[PDB]
């Protein structure tokens, strides 16, 4: 469990696009989903869901 | 450092952070915990809190026969289903009191519903025991097989499509002498086979539980459904209540009632929440019990609809649970394996048998009659949960203060398996005398309260039904997660759905706007995976791709393509609720737009209205627009009827003649054979006018319907 | 200076006090131009013209 919390090298996920935001809302969660996904773009946990 | 997120809940209290408690986002993919033993263990333990009742023998079934009610006053807190007449009668009585004219209202709504309803509503209830074949089989085929049966059988009732019909028909047959059962062989050459059954097995066979938890046949659906629209109708007017409200009125009720106990609370009255569960629901509620309680609650009422809400309960009564498949032998010395039918387990040595299943058998084995435990005490889940909660809330209601006679007093909802209590009184010591007083009485009703799953707290937290309150904050999880990849139905209802759950759960499920957008970002990377509509510009290689690039090297406006054509997503919580070929009909090119929407071509398919735009999951509705992507996949695959497909043969070619009947429901007095005539008749007379038709063709048609009609009047 | 983003539908006024450090993306070609031509003369907010 503790070596699955920790990050990697490379990036396990290539989550696919959406429409452009327009409202405001919209770009909080743009920015909110970056956020996320950076955090746990290459955790060990998304290569074993890749995997 | 050693990860520890339970440490999380010393600063997150525990509601806030539940979403952690739930391990699961879906249906666990092992699907454990039933089995034959399980059912001995259950007509057990049901016949053990009920020993120490009369033992009587049936005159009909010739079972022994529990009855543990107006039983000796339980003297311990073990599980006692020792319910008395006297007592649920007096809450009945205090219930409708506080609540004039509700059993009344229910009634005649009920009679309502009783009047109005068809046979053809059984049709929509889950696996059924047909005990024509002796099996589980669908509702459909088995009410289909029901009916096949009765009609060679001499009982025709139900032809006239009403449910009471069928009831009065289930009537006739089951004081018929003997039943005869006919099947078909179907290969290699095809035969007949007759079967002839006497009353007595007949009527086992009516009162059995095949048990896969249980299903009753159709001969006891019926009374049953008719007895729930009576429960349904009376807790729709009850507030305690917790059935049969959806998310959102079960908030509104926690926070009602909450408000309501705290806020009317003195400065010097002190109140408390019991968080409880009931030991044992369906193993301690006496059919008898509820026989006692629509009798009171059809007082003054005609004979007529008194007896057919009170069969449902005599039939439970003297209901009989089945075994299931039976048990497995298993030898090493020759790894040789044997399957033994549970009919036999009567009469077979116990020593094939392990300590545990070496009781259970010796226990159940006065009960076992003709493969079947006769199991009167107790019930089974998923039939009289309504007015089981009916009852709850009756015992709940009585805790007004005029009844208690004393300061306390208590309330809170009820939703049958599971409640919540609130007590207000001066002292703790008032605290306790209510809560004793309320146990008692919930014992001499018959309700046992799980003593280890209940827990008291003082007033501002608790959970009822998955739904945590915490000092005004109701969080629910009684669904938890959904279902995000396609659904499964085609291209465009896949997602249609897809994108419509997404903003559903927004709107009600709490979902936030980042949470949303990767819910889309991973359903359209599951569609596109699944569909083989990669988009036309990137290389994957599917056996798809190919088309999909010539379609993209060809178009011009790549921006217009669907999805599933190889074209960009363009969703977002903006225009989650714009179905696709809309969303960018304007981007569309003129050639794939005309190609995209042609309606003669062969891909597009439309069932009846009911299944138009909408799925069963509880169903859901979608919008989108009928494309050449709207296909339908392919269809994957003892028997009463000789052709199972003759009632869908027979609504089909009606449907060519008159469309109008897939839309409405279609209503006429002439029979169907004249109807088809008549029509083909005066199509082919007017095409003859026309010109599109020649000679030959009028005079084949016309020799044509007037053999039929021949052949008919025959 | 004012400041506005359309997207987010948010304004914000800055004073100039701190143009002397400060990014020159938000403004326009000419707007920058300025900035950078006068940029080596304000001394605490205050520009020197002899
Ligand atoms: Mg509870």
């Amino acid at each position: 469990f503790n070596k699955a919390c920790e990050l990697t090298d490379s990036s396990w996920v290539e989550l696919d696009e959406i429409g452009e935001d327009v409202a405001p809302i919209e770009h909080i969660a743009s920015m909110r989903r970056n956020y996320f996904t950076a955090e746990v773009s290459h955790c060990r946990a998304t290569e074993y869901i890749m995997k | 450092m050693d990860v520890n997120p339970t440490l999380l809940f010393l600063k997150v209290p525990v509601q806030n952070a539940i979403s952690t408690t739930f391990p699961y986002t879906g249906d666990p993919p092992y699907s454990h915990g039933t089995g034959t033993g399980y059912t001995m263990d259950t007509v057990n333990r049901t016949h053990k809190y009920s020993e120490k009742g009369k033992w009587t023998t049936n005159t009909e079934t010739g079972a022994p026969q529990l009855n543990p009610i107006d039983g000796p006053l339980p003297e311990d807190n073990e599980p006692s289903g020792y319910a008395q007449t006297d007592c649920v009668l007096e809450a009945m009585a205090f219930l409708e009191e506080s609540h004039p004219g509700i059993f009344e209202n229910s009634c005649l709504e009920t009679m309502e519903i009783v009047q109005q309803t068809r046979v053809d509503k059984l049709t929509q209830g889950r696996q059924t025991y047909d005990w024509t074949l002796n099996r589980n089989q669908p509702a459909a085929t088995a009410l289909a097989n029901t009916i096949e049966v009765f009609r060679s059988n001499g009982l025709t009732a139900n032809e006239s499509g009403r449910l009471i019909d069928f009831l009065k028909d289930v009537m006739d047959s089951m004081d018929k002498e003997e039943m005869e059962i006919t099947t078909h062989f179907q290969r290699r050459t095809i035969g007949k086979k007759k079967q002839r059954l006497n009353k007595r097995s007949y009527l086992i066979r009516a009162l059995t539980l095949n048990t896969m938890i249980a299903t009753p046949g159709m001969q006891i659906r019926g009374f049953v459904y008719f007895v729930e629209a009576l429960a349904r109708s009376i807790c729709e007017k009850l507030e305690q209540s917790g059935l049969p409200v959806g998310g959102n009125e079960k908030k509104a009720k926690l926070a009602n009632v909450v408000r309501k106990m705290m806020t009317n609370s003195q400065d010097t009255e002190l109140s408390f929440t019991i968080t409880g569960d009931n030991t044992k629901w369906n193993e301690n509620q006496n059919p008898r019990m509820f026989l006692a309680m629509i009798t009171y609650i059809t007082r003054n009422q005609p004979e007529w609809f008194r007896n057919v809400l009170s069969i449902a309960p005599i039939m439970f009564s003297n209901k009989m649970a089945r075994l299931g498949k039976g048990y497995m032998f298993e030898s090493k010395s020759m790894k040789l394996r044997t399957q033994v039918p549970a009919e036999m387990l009567a009469n077979i040595d116990l020593k094939y048998f392990n300590k545990s299943t070496r009781e259970k058998i010796e226990k159940i084995r006065p009960l076992l009659i003709d493969g079947t435990a006769s199991l009167s005490p107790g019930m089974m889940m998923g039939m009289f949960n309504m007015l089981s909660t009916v009852l709850g809330v009756s015992i709940l209601n009585l805790g007004q203060k005029k009844y208690t006679k004393t300061t306390y007093w208590w309330d809170g909802l009820q939703s049958s398996d599971d409640f919540a209590l609130i007590v207000n009184a001066p002292n703790h010591e008032g605290i306790q005398a209510g809560v004793d007083r309320f146990y008692r009485t919930c014992k001499l009703v018959g309700i046992n309260m799980s003593k280890k799953k209940s827990y008291i707290n003082r007033t501002g937290t608790f959970e009822f039904t998955s739904f945590f309150y915490r000092y005004g904050f109701v969080a629910n999880f009684s669904m938890e997660l959904p279902s995000f990849g396609v659904s499964g139905i085609n291209e465009s209802a896949d997602m249609s759905v897809g994108v419509t759950v997404i903003k559903n759960n927004m709107i009600n499920n709490d979902l936030g706007p980042a949470t949303a957008q990767m819910a889309l970002q991973l359903f359209i990377k599951d569609y596109r995976y699944t569909y083989r509509c990669h988009r036309g510009d990137t290389q994957i290689q599917t056996r798809r791709a190919f088309e999909l690039g010539k379609l993209w090297e060809q178009t011009r406006s790549k921006a217009g393509l669907l999805v599933s054509d190889g074209g960009p997503n363009l969703y977002n919580i903006r225009n989650l609720h714009i179905p696709e070929v809309c969303l960018k009909w304007e981007l569309m090119d003129e050639d794939y737009q005309g190609r995209l929407c042609n309606p003669m071509n062969p891909f597009v398919s439309h069932k009846e209205i009911d299944s138009v735009n909408n799925a069963v999951v509880k169903s859901m509705e979608y919008d989108a627009v009928a494309t050449t992507h709207s296909w339908i996949p392919k269809r994957n695959r003892r028997g009463i009827l000789e052709d199972e497909q003759m009632y869908q043969k027979c609504c089909n070619l009606f449907e060519k003649f008159f469309p109008s009947s897939s839309y409405r429901r279609p209503v006429g007095i002439s029979s169907m054979v004249e109807a088809m005539v008549s029509r083909a008749r005066i199509d082919a007379r007017i095409d003859f006018e026309s010109g599109r038709i020649k000679k030959e063709e009028f005079a084949e048609i016309m020799k044509i319907c007037s053999t039929i009609e021949e052949l008919r009047r025959q």
